[PDB]
RNA sequence: UAGGGGCGAAAGACCAAUCGAACAGUCUAGUUGCUGGUUCCCUCCGAAAUGUCUAUCAGGACAGCGCGCACGCAGAGAGAAG
RNA sequence: AUACCACACACAAGGGAUCGUUUGGCUCCUGGGACGAGGAAGGGCGCAGCAGAGAGCGAUAUGUGUGGGAGCAGCAGCAAUGACCACACGUCCCCGAAUACAGCAUAGUGCUGGAGUACUCCUUGGAAUUAAGCAUAUGAGUAAAGGAAGGAAAAGAAACUAACGAGGAUUCCCGUAGUAGCGGCGAGUGAACAGGGAACAGUCCAACAGUGUAAUUCUCAAAUGAGAAGUUGUCAAAAGGAAGAAGAUGUGAAUCAGAAAGAAAAGCUGAACGAUACAGGGUGAUAGUCCCGUAGUGUCUUCUUACAUACGGUGAGUAGCUGUGCUCGGUAAUGCACAGUGAAGAGGUGGCAGUGUGCAUCUAAGACUAAAUACAACAGGAGACCGAUAGCAAAGAAGUAGGUUGACCGAAAACAGUGAAAUUGUGUGUGGACCCGAAUGGAUCGGGCCCGUCUUGAAACACGGACCAAGGAGUGCACAUACACUGCAAGUUGAGCAGAGGAAGUCUGUGAGGCGUAGUGAAGACGGAAAGCAGUGUGAGUGCGACCCGAUAGACUUGUGAACUAUA
């Protein structure tokens, strides 16, 4: 059997090469700027004419009384994910402010 | 040897194409060599026999005799030449027909289309003869 | 079952099973041969194969044994003066997948 | 009894010939043909690949299928008089 | 196994055989399957999966084919195979390059000046239909063997000899057993070319010494 | 009115000489620790019907007794004398 | 034993074995993959000078045109004013999707339906069987039943692997591997990346179209007008070519004679001649030169294929979650569904559940794509295959004669050859069931129960066997194994695939993988004896029909039956 005879501290090792640098992609163009602006803004536009949704009502509700650990417990059943229960508490929270 | 694999030597394939043969290579079959002086009178080396040509039988019984070809069986390979015949226990005598290899001509029947047959064979011989 | 063997586990068991001979194996050998000889003559100055970059194999087993890859990179093809346009037209491959990382393996593909 | 004196009552017929498929198994009563499930669209599912081989295209004349094979292998010529028309298409 | 079959089973007076189920045929109550019956099926039928082809290691391959080069230049064995060899100088032949020879009218001239004629002779005189079922299956005609040429540069003699009765040719590069051993016996006759004669020291190269064209072989 | 369904002044009766679950065809060459059969000559060697475990008692496996090939070799199915 | 019964031999009967033969079958390879409302596939009925079956053809039931050219098989008649054949076209009765119909689209014309389905895609979904019982599991996502398409079909350009110094669409071959794992942890099941090759190719839509004018598509007119679609958004450019391949068809060398003998010479004997042609077939016995071809050479006809504009980073009842059912090697969820619930613009993944945090790699919920791969009908070429109880069921008018109420079921028969045995008559001989040993001029003497088979034990009042011929049962593949034989040896090997070559053979490369070169532990970890690899065969184990024949039964069908009999 020609397997497991080298230790783990030796499986380790690696050759000593020269890296190249990662071209960054920072700058944004005008009109891909223009095209972020818009998109965002039809957001707001959907949000102003149908209003929010129950358990978004319910959830906010429970904000006001501080009942924190509530609304988390809440908003996990609802969304399934730990994340995006977290995500979207913080965004109702500074809707409200 | 045989290069071209297109064509059959198989000992079945050749017989059923032998016997199942019609038209123009039915024809091919009924074909006799010319004497020596006629291959000089035409440029033709053999011909299909017909009724009213005139042959020498080379092979079998009727060896040596010469005569006048009087009917050809296409669907029995037979030609049946004048004066060769058997006997009966009746004393009613029966032609008895010969395989067409077995003959040579010695006279040639020129009724009819025959003058154009020797014609048209002659012209394809010389078209890629002088080439 | 009787005596000292290794234990059996032969998988025949299962009757839809089908079976694959190899008796086409010399006749689709000379077809293959027969289509890249026709290939030739339609480019016939132009060699039938394009030009491939070298790259290195993949696990701990083989990492100091260098191999053909799929195509050259936009960088290496730019860095040798060409323009990928050009390249397609002289017959040498291109993949825009793959990246560099080193500096050897750059310039030795230059 | 069961046996030879029942069968002098059997004189009455319940298949007729049918006219899709000639096989004399048109049952008048039930409206159906036991062979080729006339007048339903379709023809019927065969028992077996043994008995549907029996009815298979070729069995027969092919009458049309020949003909085809022959115009497509020379070129699908066409009526000669009308030549132009076959042209301009 | 076409048939629809079953067995009638036991108190009929007659053997458990599966039968054809029929009437108004005398193929009604017949013995169906069994390998014992009248159009029935064979025992183990023959199959496409046996194995046609054989293995044989490449290194025999190699010394098989050198020991029937050497076995060709050795009298008693050429005798022996039944080739006649009486009028022949020396052993072996070597032919010379600048043969012209086109037509196979003046190629049999040389074959005869070498002394094959009696050898030539027993090939021509030998042909005769086989006995058994062999003439029915495109096996019919049967000849001796007769020399072999053997050329390594493209010439004209090659198409000049081919048509007379048990002459055969090969390339030196790629000379088979089944040429060199008919049969299985050793020692067969042949006429070397003169490039080909020469080819040998390359191919197999030099006693205690590798190959240079057959690599990992050695003598 | 049709097959795990019908129909029955009820006998498990009858449903194309078939009914305590029809016929046709296929899966399928279903399975069998059980019964029957198993095809040329001469030469040399030659058994067992016992032990252990088994949903085991008309079957298996392991060991004991045959044969073939045999590295090698002072032993013995008998007596004496302590 | 005059005449009965038995045996031997000769002749005549009776049957069809054996040997000789074959315009048929089977297998592998290559091409092809061509149907229908313009009425198909399949069924029926008619048509000849004498004509039943089969073949061919439609009331034009042997018509027209082109290329050829000699007879029409019997009898009577026809034929260079064209017998007969080959290529195309014209004509093409009734039933059948069967339609003067149903559903559906356009400004309009229209399209679908039925047939076929070996191979490919999408659904639905068993049981016999194995576990020496059987219920989870296995057989098996197989059989059966439904839907659909093409010469192939499907797939396809990463919400991809990997942790290396990394690679880079899909499909196919060698391999990782009978491994990691799944499993009454039983029987049994079972993938992926790498490494070596064949073939190679990338692109479209939405997000996002000239506003100093819909610039766009269609119809009729006209030589420049009317009208329809469309602002719930139309419109984003090239001709063009010689190559490549497959068929059809023309031509095409060279011999005569003889004794004996035979029905007949091509045999045998002497003398010649051809070969880039001695592949094979036919001729009254075994032919290079008698006939058809073959090697070599000409012509012609079809088919295939090829240059232009504008762009990015948000595609929702979706991804995911809870419950549930099926599925996979996928294991505290591999994939697919249904109901509740339901996002973010930034999200998805890194083979073990959760929470946090850096790091690496990608971009789902819209579409298209060649080549390398699979396999019926029909056509062509080959074979260490079968040779009329064989080979396909079928070498002749075979899916026929004939049969079922029905679904469905289904034979025999070669040559005017040879002419065995069982069995029969006549003649001549020898005996009274016959075998073994030994003899006479002649009476006979001695020994022997009927074979095969299970069985402690068969001549048995145990079973099978009237007689003769022909057929009739330890085989093939995969995986470990011990022995005999062969080459090389710390190594070894015909992997696939490429190069050469009038070629399913052979020769040569490139080049993986596997096993061996030393073991110990679950593992972290450690390390210190023992020739192997690949073949050719034989004995033997296991899985597949598995030495040959044989159940009562179980399941599945868009298959059939109330002509007998039951009841309304
Ligand atoms: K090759
Ligand atoms: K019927
Ligand atoms: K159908
Ligand atoms: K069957
Ligand atoms: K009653
Ligand atoms: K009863
Ligand atoms: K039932
Ligand atoms: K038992
Ligand atoms: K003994
Ligand atoms: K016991
Ligand atoms: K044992
Ligand atoms: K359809
Ligand atoms: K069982
Ligand atoms: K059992
Ligand atoms: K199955
Ligand atoms: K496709
Ligand atoms: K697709
Ligand atoms: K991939
Ligand atoms: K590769
Ligand atoms: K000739
Ligand atoms: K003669
Ligand atoms: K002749
Ligand atoms: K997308
Ligand atoms: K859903
Ligand atoms: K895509
Ligand atoms: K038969
Ligand atoms: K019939
Ligand atoms: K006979
Ligand atoms: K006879
Ligand atoms: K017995
Ligand atoms: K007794
Ligand atoms: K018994
Ligand atoms: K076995
Ligand atoms: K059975
Ligand atoms: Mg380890
Ligand atoms: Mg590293
Ligand atoms: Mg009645
Ligand atoms: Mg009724
Ligand atoms: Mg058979
Ligand atoms: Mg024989
Ligand atoms: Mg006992
Ligand atoms: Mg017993
Ligand atoms: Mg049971
Ligand atoms: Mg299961
Ligand atoms: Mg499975
Ligand atoms: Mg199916
Ligand atoms: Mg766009
Ligand atoms: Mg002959
Ligand atoms: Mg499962
Ligand atoms: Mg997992
Ligand atoms: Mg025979
Ligand atoms: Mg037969
Ligand atoms: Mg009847
Ligand atoms: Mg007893
Ligand atoms: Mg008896
Ligand atoms: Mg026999
Ligand atoms: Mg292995
Ligand atoms: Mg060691
Ligand atoms: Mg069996
Ligand atoms: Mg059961
Ligand atoms: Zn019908």
């Amino acid at each position: 059997m020609k397997i497991n005879k080298l230790n783990n501290a030796s499986k380790a090792l690696s050759y000593p090469v020269k890296k190249l640098a990662k071209t960054e992609k920072a700058p944004l163009t005008e009109k891909q700027q223009r095209s972020k602006e818009l998109k965002k803004f039809a957001m707001s536009i959907a949000r102003e004419v149908g209003g929010l949704a129950p358990y978004e009502l319910r959830a906010t509700e429970l904000l006001r009384r501080d009942e924190d650990k509530r609304c988390k417990k809440f908003m996990k059943k609802r969304l399934g994910s730990l994340k995006m229960a977290k995500k979207k508490i913080e965004l109702l929270a500074e809707e409200m402010r | 040897m045989k290069f071209n694999k297109n064509v059959t030597a198989s000992r079945r394939k050749n017989r059923k194409a032998h016997f199942t043969s019609i038209g123009l290579e039915r024809t091919k079959l009924m074909n006799a060599p010319l004497s020596k002086d006629l291959k000089e009178e035409y440029g033709i080396k053999r011909i299909a026999v017909r009724p009213g040509d005139m042959v020498k039988v080379v092979s079998g019984e009727f060896k040596k005799k010469e005569g006048v070809v009087m009917k050809v069986n296409r669907h029995d390979i037979k030609i049946e030449v004048e004066g060769c015949f058997v006997q009966k226990e009746d004393g009613k005598k029966i032609n008895k027909g010969i395989h067409p290899s077995n003959l040579r001509i010695i006279k040639l029947s020129m009724e009819k289309d025959r003058a154009e047959i020797i014609n048209k064979k002659v012209e394809a011989m010389k078209s890629e003869v002088k080439a | 079952m009787r005596g000292n063997q290794m234990l059996p586990n032969n998988h025949f068991n299962k009757g839809s099973m089908k079976f694959k001979n190899w008796f086409n194996q010399p006749m689709r050998a000379l077809k293959r041969k027969e289509v890249r000889e026709q290939k030739s003559k339609i480019c016939y100055p132009n060699p039938l194969k394009k030009l491939r970059p070298v790259v290195r194999c993949c696990s701990m087993r083989y990492n100091k044994k260098v191999r053909l890859g799929r195509g050259f990179t936009k960088m290496e093809i730019e860095k040798a003066g060409m323009d990928i346009k050009y390249a397609i037209s002289v017959g040498i491959a291109v993949d825009l997948r793959r990246k560099n990382k080193n500096e050897e393996g750059l310039e030795e593909n230059v | 009894s069961k046996g030879t004196p029942s069968n002098g009552k059997k004189n009455k017929r319940n298949h007729t010939t049918c006219c899709r498929c000639g096989s004399v198994s048109f049952h008048k009563q039930k409206g159906k043909c036991s062979s080729c499930a006339y007048p339903e669209k379709k023809m019927k599912k065969m028992q077996n690949r043994k008995a549907m081989l029996k009815k298979t295209t070729g069995t027969g004349k092919m009458r049309h299928m020949k003909k085809e094979r022959i115009s497509r292998r020379a070129g699908y010529p066409g009526n000669p008089i009308l030549k132009e028309i076959r042209n301009k298409i | 196994m076409r048939h629809s079959a079953k067995s009638w089973g036991t108190g009929r007076a007659m053997a458990r055989v599966p039968r054809v189920r029929a009437g108004g045929t005398r193929r009604a109550g017949q013995g169906a399957n069994a390998n014992f019956c009248r159009g029935g099926r064979m025992f183990a039928p023959t199959n496409v999966n046996r194995r046609w082809n054989r293995k044989t290691l490449l290194s025999i391959r190699r010394y098989a084919s050198a020991m029937a080069v050497a076995a060709t230049s050795i009298p008693a064995y050429v005798e022996g195979r039944g080739h006649r060899i009486e009028q022949i100088e020396n052993i072996p032949l070597v032919l010379s390059n600048k043969i012209d020879t086109e037509k196979t009218k003046e190629g049999i001239k040389i074959l005869y000046n070498l002394g094959l004629k009696e050898e030539l002779d027993k090939v021509e005189e030998s042909k005769n239909i086989r006995a058994g079922k062999g003439k029915w299956r495109n096996r019919r005609y049967v000849l001796k063997k007769g020399p072999l040429f053997v050329y390594t540069s493209e010439t004209s003699f090659t198409k000049a000899i081919r048509n007379i009765p048990g002459v055969d040719t090969e390339r030196v590069e790629n000379l088979s057993i089944l040429d060199l051993a008919p049969g299985g016996q050793a020692g067969r006759l042949i006429i070397w070319m003169e490039d080909a004669f020469e080819k040998l020291t390359e191919i197999y190269g030099e006693m205690n010494e590798e190959s240079k064209f057959k690599k990992g072989y050695t003598m």
